[PDB]
């Protein structure tokens, strides 16, 4: 996958000492050992990552040169630091079940609970962070931590069904979700009652989940190469340049971060996928889908704080699949005793 | 150190022998650094056959190295251990130094404890949350917490602002880049006012906290190194991913290795690579030894007095046991 970085070198000099070129090596440990000798990031290219922290190590190796690369191919960013306020555009998971919540605070719920590694711990965080009448999901009953790849984990799922509500909310692995999906007719079967929320990826690798209920450039990377490059044509200080040099310079380069700095200012002056904080972006906006039959329709108007539904609502569960209610009540309850004459006399 | 290692080569060595219960073999941990860090790993692996016991060698002026050092034991499953002078928190999927930032936030607040002081106080913000958040889980106790204001850093600006918490007593930590700009600003530095930071670690350039070692020189540091290499050895006892460089990926950390301690200093630390029940001390500078192990307390200069007064607000007050008016009974834990 080289061609897509040769038109956008090609279009980079579109609005006006040299444009910058990459390898895509495989491996990181040639790729590592070539990232500087090779040639602040010009190119932050992860070609097809068939692995998860593959594209760490040169970003990492860039930080410790002060340049930081835009990561492309990037959905769950554990980064917000073990690297060097790397850049970064593309919004990692850390807010995308943040959306969820305001959604829901308006949509159809208060009171649903959510489930979880160290992405789901920050997502989590986010989340119960963000919410501060009142209301709370799992933050009013539970939220789990538990071990990535635990097969047969059963006593989640009836723990799970036995709290007051049915509406739940995940973010995890694919085998994760799968096992989660696959339990959920177990334990009660879930459903009929319950609801689902979880990554577009998530639901994209998700082969059996079917009452469960995205992304805007994701696994196409097409028209954001543009703008994300003259987003870096702008980054040419005004006022040393951004040195080349990786045998026999031990040193850093004091401009690294004094751009950086700025490259954060910096906003707008772009268009599309154009238009925050530190390697983020503040803005985007997502649909949602709801699996009906073994289509996952890719339909709604989430687009952050505005939502426009359509096109078939929903049809949530996959027991009802009518309007989902949402918060459930409870009918037996479990009362305290203790032992006093007034009004507490027990015999045998 | 250069010439030094040969010397090394054969103290240290020696030092195996010390605690060596069957040792298969510690030759040497060579340097050969060649001022360079981007091919320092290359022959770093180069010379990566048998495996290796293990080496240890690392160190550089003012600690951004860890993650290329994680990032080989990765690719080549490297338990080693590379230097124990310079070090540095990192959280990432070997990686063994003396630091803990938490460690030093309880420290300088027992000191309060019984130093008799009340910090609000905010340094550029590195990595802020976490100090951040260990001071403000620690303010949920019963004797300190009046001041929590925080502060933000980087002239007029940072000058109104410093001027604007005083608070007598104060401590803030950050780079020493951005450190700096504390004396370059108010121009409110008055004695009557004590500072600590963690976050630069390194040492001074008054009261701060340093690692057991920090005194110690590099000898120290390869016998530790050696001993936690020997330990981990022993736990092996009950393959670095052939260290290749030219499965998939290699997942393990701290298998064998759990804890122990040697040299009176408890050499252990946690799965998150984080120094459990460790030995710290802390400095006096116009350095002194005045701070700390087995979750203990230890206090030189039992002071009294504050040096205060700095704003006639503490008077001299005494009197006697009278009894009517003067009551004197046995307090262990705390007054009543
Ligand atoms: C970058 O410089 C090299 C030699 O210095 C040159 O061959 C190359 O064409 C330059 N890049 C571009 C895009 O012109």
């Amino acid at each position: 996958h080289e061609q897509m970085f040769r038109e956008a070198v090609n279009q980079a000099n579109k609005r006006h000492l040299n444009a910058t070129s990459v390898t895509h090596k495989p491996n990181a440990i040639q790729m590592a050992l070539s990232v500087c000798e090779d040639l602040a990031i010009l190119v932050s290219h992860p070609p097809t990552p068939n692995d998860h922290f593959t594209p760490t190590p040169v970003s990492y190796t860039a930080g410790f040169y002060r340049i930081p690369v835009l990561g492309l191919t990037t959905r769950m960013s554990i980064y917000s630091s073990i690297h060097l306020s790397f850049l970064r555009t593309v919004p990692p998971y850390s807010h995308q079940s943040s959306v969820w919540f305001e959604m829901m605070r308006v949509y159809s719920w208060n009171h649903i609970i959510l489930l979880v590694d160290h992405e789901g711990r920050a997502a989590q965080k986010r989340l119960e962070t963000l919410l501060e009448d009142n209301k709370r999901g799992p933050k009013a009953e539970k939220v789990l931590q538990f071990d990535p790849g635990t097969k047969n984990v059963t006593a989640l799922l009836m723990e799970a069904k036995e709290l007051e509500a049915r509406v739940i909310i995940l973010s995890a692995s694919e085998d994760d979700a799968a096992t989660v999906y696959r339990a959920a007719a177990m334990l009660n079967m879930t459903g009929s009652g319950y609801v689902w929320l979880v990554g577009e990826r998530e639901i994209s690798g998700n082969a059996l989940r079917y009452a469960p209920d995205q992304l805007i450039n994701g696994k196409n990377e097409s028209a954001h190469i543009s703008d994300a490059v003259g987003v870096v044509a702008q980054a040419v200080h005004e006022l040393t340049d951004p040195p080349r040099g990786c045998v026999g310079n031990t040193n850093i380069w004091k401009t690294g971060p004094l751009f950086k700095r700025v490259l954060m200012s910096s906003k707008y002056a772009d268009g599309v996928t154009g238009r925050n904080e530190d390697g983020d972006r503040k803005f985007a906006n997502y649909s949602i889908m709801n699996l009906q039959n073994r289509k996952l329709v890719q339909v709604g108007i989430y687009n952050g704080t505005h939502v426009i539904p359509n096109d078939r609502k929903i049809i949530w569960p996959g027991g009802e699949t009518e309007k989902p209610r949402g918060y459930q009540m409870s009918t037996r309850l479990k009362i305290v005793t203790i032992h006093q004459e007034p009004f507490v006399y027990v015999k045998p | 150190p250069a010439y030094a290692a040969e010397a090394a080569r054969l103290g240290p060595a020696v030092a195996a022998a010390v605690r060596s219960p069957g040792l298969d073999v510690r030759p040497v941990a060579l340097v050969l650094n060649g001022s360079d860090p981007r091919s320092l790993v290359l022959q770093l692996c180069d010379l990566l056959g048998l495996r290796v016991h293990g080496v240890v060698f690392e160190d550089d002026s003012r600690p951004a190295v860890a993650p290329i050092l994680d990032f080989l034991s990765a690719q080549t499953s490297l338990p080693i251990v590379a230097v124990h002078g310079g070090a540095a928190l990192v959280l990432t999927p070997f990686l063994q130094l003396g630091s803990s930032t938490e460690q030093q936030l309880q420290v300088i607040f027992e000191v309060l404890e019984e130093y008799d002081w009340t910090v609000a106080v905010t340094t550029r913000a590195p990595g802020h949350r976490a100090f951040l958040s260990y001071i403000e889980v620690l303010t949920d106790g019963s004797l300190v917490g009046w001041e929590h204001r925080g502060a933000l850093t980087l002239e007029a600006v940072l000058s109104a602002q410093l001027r604007s918490v005083s608070a007598q007593i104060r401590l803030l930590f950050c780079a020493r880049e951005e450190a700096e700009p504390v004396f370059r600003a108010a121009g409110l530095t008055g004695s009557g006012y004590v500072w600590f930071m963690v976050g630069p670690q390194l040492a001074g350039g008054l009261f701060a906290v340093r690692s057991a070692g920090w005194r110690d020189d590099l000898a120290r540091r390869v016998a530790a190194g050696v001993a936690v290499v020997a330990r981990g050895a022993q736990a092996l006892l009950r393959p670095e991913l052939g260290h290749d460089c030219r499965t998939h990926r290699g997942e393990s950390l701290h298998r064998y290795f759990m804890n122990i301690t040697w040299d009176n200093r408890d050499y252990s630390f946690n799965e998150d690579g984080f120094l459990v029940n460790p030995s710290l001390v802390v400095i006096s500078l116009t350095w002194e030894v005045v701070g700390w192990e087995q979750q203990t307390l230890r206090l030189k200069y039992p002071l009294w007095s504050r040096y205060g007064r700095f704003l006639t607000q503490h008077l001299t007050v005494a009197t006697l046991e009278e009894r009517p008016f003067v009551i004197v009974e046995p307090a262990s834990g705390t007054c009543i």
